[PDB]
């Protein structure tokens, strides 16, 4: 560890742009739609389409580990707690010469194979007090789920139950006691943020979330279910993630296509309310893959040689 | 810049009779092929794609094979309405850039029949116009190879005619030539004999059928 | 404080624009902070807002620091001053949903008059003007009439909101007419 | 399942441009993504490119990358094949045909190439010539020629333009035992065929022979008496 005491910011780090825009180029040269589609304006409200038809190479994307070293003239600083805001003076820094292993997993509300909280279920939020930014839970226990190109994922009904506990109390832990927490499905907006979208084998999922969330406070739903069964779509015609535009990627081809990844955090985002009796409503979130990078990233912070 | 070739320009067969079609690929297409099936007059039919599947509702005479740049269009026994011209599609390259073979007409191979040569002269109305028109139809008839001449005053001048043969027919399943020396008015008159030789495989031997003006 | 008019059954567009032309993040709250609808980087977010279904921006214009707010089949109640939170700037904007909706049927006699009846917001006080075909430039701030309806009357109306600096059109037909000849 | 219609065939000039329409009904719009397929007389099918509706986006042939263009109105639900620059042998039956693609207003597209509807077919004639009814010439019965059985006689519809032309004989009755061939294109830019009917020389003098050529193009309908002359 670092004798020194230095301030820190997830929520503007650096290192999450850094690594967003490598991502990005991950992609450029692994998954090339057979089509693209981005605005184009002059300002002048008229917007043509630039369109761009390139080969559509099925390739299964497979996700490799992604280290972060400092060069030189540049310091990685790690923070140490079991309970890091991400957003303030960090006492147990330490300087690290790579970061360690992250699999840039692109995906919206719910985040894949990441990493655990150590000590208990944390929630990160640039300020909580606002309906508009996203809440960043991370698990301190993942939930396995199983997603096949079959149409479907299968999840634990017991530790998904669990876990929604775990995170539904953390959340009255930081917005009063007394207060009735309700997760309930995305309010609107595109597919990829509606639903839990992410990529499988370069194939483009899109799983309902609604029995992930459509918690009450209240009651259960296990009756005659063990497992969690979301109906699974993939989807050719989607919406980018790196930037406005929609893409066409060719139709599934290998006999099958399977995934088993670590619920290890989500993106959660509690609707305003406009301070209304106890009872906040958590949705899904996510869609803005920054996020994501934070979430692993949330306790680093390169800095220049001295 | 794929080129799909058709081998078999044109295939005679008869009905009940099994008929086969080869479609011939420059690079790999995989198995983004159909086949298509157009009767004359009439928008192409998409009978099988993806090589190997027929399109729904179409009969299972019609057998799709191949893969890669060899496909077949194998048909069991060919029946009276499967008689048209086919077609296979590329489609597997992308960007799109899908190509048309050039085709097969799937004709009906029948007996060896002459040609009964009708040599009609340019009705003086028609004189009257500024042009004079001789035409010298050839009746049913089968291979639609019939080599026709135009002789003037013994003159093999092979020029100012145009034919044009009919499509095979219902009950007959024959062919019809039509050749036609278009010549002027000046120079009609000035030609004595106008005849018309017609060279078929079924004709014994040379048929000149021809009329001297008047 | 930017303000936007609209005639009920339209659809307006609450501008934002960002300093730079990048798009980041925004996002559309309404006076009770309820969310209308933002955005997730390149995905569109709507919230609870019951504009939700009607909601809706543009983003193609992202990309030139634009994040309008597009709310269709406008409704009277949906006025109301929107916010807009973009990059710690608060572009609050106004939206006035107006209604004009004459009484009595297109066809009116000759003589009687021509009631309008203008269905406004609370604490909004709009100044109408209309102009008839002729020339009546007849003033009414929340209901007009046209004393006599002259039969020189007899056609388009063009009538006029205005509410703070603007105004919104709001062209209707009348129809003057006899005993006969 | 749809049903492709289109536009009336056009005859236009050399260096001109030309739209066909293409209605698609019976099915989603937007589930479609259609291609256009030219086909000259005599030739074979030509891939002229294919728009995937939904997206908005068209490929076309190398061929015609710059004078072809492929559209679609998804309000009125039509498909649009516009060429610009008509040479002469850009005179072909142009067919709108259709594929159906998946729940594409839902993410799902198969992208298919082959085309599973196909139109009626647009006919298009670019040609420096003139629209211009025909001229039918009787052919006389080869009297001098064919006898004991029967005898081949007809018609010799002449110098017309654009196309196409219809044939019967005695007003519709006689069209049995007929031969009409299809048209030629004469140098002049003009289109000639020929229509016939082996029939019994003993009949020859009774039943006044009458090949009906039509024209709509021109409007002009004619009737020629095909006497034993
Ligand atoms: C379309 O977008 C282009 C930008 O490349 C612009 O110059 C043009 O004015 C716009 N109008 C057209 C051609 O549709
Ligand atoms: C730690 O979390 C609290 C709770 O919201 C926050 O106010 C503070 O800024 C964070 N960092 C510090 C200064 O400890
Ligand atoms: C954190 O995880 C431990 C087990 O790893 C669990 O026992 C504990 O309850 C969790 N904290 C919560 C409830 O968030
Ligand atoms: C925290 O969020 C509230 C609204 O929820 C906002 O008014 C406040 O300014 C934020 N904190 C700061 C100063 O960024
Ligand atoms: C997911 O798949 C793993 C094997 O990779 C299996 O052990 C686990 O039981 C599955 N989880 C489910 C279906 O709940
Ligand atoms: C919750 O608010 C306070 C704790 O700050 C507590 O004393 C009170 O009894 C509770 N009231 C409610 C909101 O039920
Ligand atoms: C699945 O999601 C849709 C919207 O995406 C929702 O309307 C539907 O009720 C959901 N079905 C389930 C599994 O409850
Ligand atoms: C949440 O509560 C509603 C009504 O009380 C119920 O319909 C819904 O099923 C509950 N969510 C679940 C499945 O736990
Ligand atoms: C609820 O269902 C789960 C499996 O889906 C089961 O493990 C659990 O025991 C059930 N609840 C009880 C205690 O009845
Ligand atoms: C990560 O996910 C796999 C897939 O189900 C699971 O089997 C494995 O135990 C998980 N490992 C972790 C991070 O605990
Ligand atoms: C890690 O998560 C990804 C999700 O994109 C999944 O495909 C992968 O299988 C997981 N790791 C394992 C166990 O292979
Ligand atoms: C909280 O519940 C509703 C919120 O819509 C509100 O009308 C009520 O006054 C509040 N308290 C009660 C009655 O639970
Ligand atoms: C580390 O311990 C030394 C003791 O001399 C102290 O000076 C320094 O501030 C400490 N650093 C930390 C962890 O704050
Ligand atoms: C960091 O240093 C503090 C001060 O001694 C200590 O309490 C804490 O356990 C250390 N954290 C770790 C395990 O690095």
């Amino acid at each position: 560890l670092e004798n020194v005491t230095e301030n820190f910011n997830m929520w503007k780090n650096n290192m999450v742009e850094q690594m967003h825009e490598d991502i990005i180029s991950l992609w450029d040269q692994s998954l090339k739609p057979c089509v693209k589609l981005t605005p184009l304006c002059v300002g002048a409200g008229s917007c043509n389409t630039s369109v761009i038809t390139q080969a559509c190479p099925k390739v299964s994307f497979e996700p490799i580990p992604i280290h972060y070293c400092a060069p030189a003239g540049f310091a990685i600083l790690k923070c140490n707690d079991k309970k890091f805001n991400g957003t303030g003076p960090c006492t147990n820094v330490s300087t690290v010469q790579c970061t360690h292993g992250i699999r840039p997993v692109v995906s919206t509300q719910l985040l894949l194979n990441g990493s655990l909280a150590e000590e208990e279920i944390v929630i990160r939020s640039e300020n909580f007090t606002n309906n508009a930014k996203t809440i960043i839970v991370q698990l301190n226990e993942s939930v396995v789920i199983n997603c096949t190109g079959a149409g479907h994922c299968n999840l634990s009904k017991t530790q998904w139950e669990n876990t929604l506990e775990q995170i539904a109390i953390k959340l009255k832990e930081q917005f009063g006691n007394n207060k009735t927490i309700i997760f309930n499905p995305s309010s609107g907006g595109d597919p990829e943020i509606v639903t839990h979208s992410f990529n499988c084998g370069g194939e483009f999922f899109y799983c309902n979330s609604t029995q992930l969330f459509t918690w009450n406070d209240t009651r259960k739903l296990n009756n005659t279910g063990r497992n969690i069964t979301l109906p699974c779509r993939i989807k050719q015609i989607i919406n980018m993630w790196q930037e406005v535009g929609k893409a066409m990627y060719a139709p599934p081809i290998r006999g099958q296509i399977r995934c088993s990844s670590n619920i290890t955090g989500l993106l959660l985002t509690r609707d305003g309310g406009k301070d209304t009796n106890g009872t906040e409503i958590f949705r899904p979130g996510g869609g803005d893959m920054r996020d994501n990078w934070r979430s692993e990233l949330y306790k680093y912070k390169v800095v220049k040689i001295e | 810049d794929i080129v799909m070739t058709q081998s078999p320009a044109t295939l005679s067969v008869s009905p009940g009779e099994r008929a086969t079609l080869s479609c011939r690929a420059s690079e790999s297409v995989s198995s983004d092929l159909a086949w298509y099936q157009q009767k004359p007059g009439q928008a192409p039919r998409l009978l099988i794609y993806g090589a190997s599947t027929r399109a729904t509702g179409v009969p299972a005479r019609f057998s799709g094979s191949g893969s890669g740049a060899e496909f077949t269009l194998t048909i069991s026994s060919l029946q009276s309405e499967d008689f048209a011209v086919y077609y296979c599609q590329q489609y597997n390259n992308w960007p799109p850039r899908y190509t048309f073979g050039q085709g097969t007409r799937l004709e009906i191979k029948r007996t060896v029949a002459a040609p009964s040569v009708f040599i009609f002269p340019p009705s003086d109305e028609q004189l009257k116009s500024g042009t004079a028109s001789v035409v010298c139809l050839l009746n049913n008839f089968y291979p639609r190879e019939a080599k026709v001449q135009w002789k003037v005053d013994n003159a093999l001048q092979s020029g100012n005619s145009q034919e044009s043969v009919t499509e095979q027919d219902s009950k007959d399943s024959t062919y019809s030539l039509s050749s036609t020396l278009t010549l002027s008015k000046a120079d009609y008159e000035k030609h004595k004999v106008y005849a018309c030789e017609v060279t078929h495989q079924g004709l014994s031997s040379p048929v000149t059928k021809s009329f001297n003006r008047g | 404080k930017k303000v936007v008019l609209g005639k009920k059954g339209d659809t307006v567009e609450l501008t934002c624009t960002a300093s730079q032309k990048k798009s980041i993040q925004f996002h559309w709250k309404n006076s009770n902070q309820i969310k209308i609808l933002g955005n997730q980087g390149s995905f569109l977010t709507k919230g609870p807002s019951k504009l939700n279904d009607r909601a809706d921006s543009r983003r193609s214009l992202w990309d030139q620091g634009n994040f309008p707010l597009i709310i269709k089949n406008l409704k009277i109640e949906d006025s109301d001053t929107y916010i807009c939170e973009v990059e710690d700037q608060k572009e609050e904007v106004q939206l006035l949903v107006f209604g004009l909706t004459a009484n009595s049927d297109t066809h009116l006699l000759q003589g009687q008059s021509l009631t309008l009846t203008l269905e406004s917001p609370p604490g909004s006080s709009p100044s109408v003007q209309c102009r008839s075909p002729r020339g009546k430039n007849i003033q009414g701030g929340k209901t007009l009439s046209v004393s006599q309806l002259e039969l020189q009357d007899s056609g388009t109306w063009t009538c006029t909101v205005l509410q703070n600096q603007k105004k919104v059109e709001f062209k209707i037909d009348i129809v003057v007419l006899a005993f006969q000849k | 399942e749809v049903q492709l219609v289109e536009s009336g065939a056009e005859v236009k000039k050399p260096g001109s441009s030309v739209k066909v329409s293409c209605k698609a009904s019976g099915d989603t719009f937007i589930r479609y993504s259609f291609t256009w397929v030219r086909q000259a007389p005599g030739q074979g099918l030509e891939w002229m490119g294919r728009i995937i509706t939904i997206l908005d986006v068209a490929h076309y042939a190398p061929h015609l990358q710059g004078r072809v263009t492929i559209t679609a109105d998804k309000s009125t639900s039509t498909v649009y094949l516009e060429l610009r620059n008509l040479r002469s042998d850009d005179t072909a039956v142009y067919f709108c045909a259709g594929v159906y693609e998946g729940e594409a207003d839902e993410g799902e597209y198969d992208n298919n190439g082959f085309l599973k509807h196909w139109g009626q077919g647009t006919l298009v004639t670019v040609s420096s010539a003139s629209t211009k009814g025909p001229s039918v010439f009787p052919l006389a019965p080869s009297s001098k020629s064919t006898s004991g059985g029967t005898a081949a006689l007809g018609c010799l519809v002449k110098d017309y333009f654009p196309e196409p032309v219809t044939v019967s004989w005695n007003s519709g009755a006689l069209t049995s035992g007929v031969h009409t061939f299809p048209a030629v294109l004469q140098s002049s830019g003009l289109y000639s065929l020929s229509s016939v009917v082996t029939v019994p020389s003993s009949s020859l003098g009774t039943q006044t022979y009458i090949c009906n050529v039509n024209h709509k193009p021109s409007n002009t309908k004619v009737d020629k008496k095909v006497e034993p002359k």
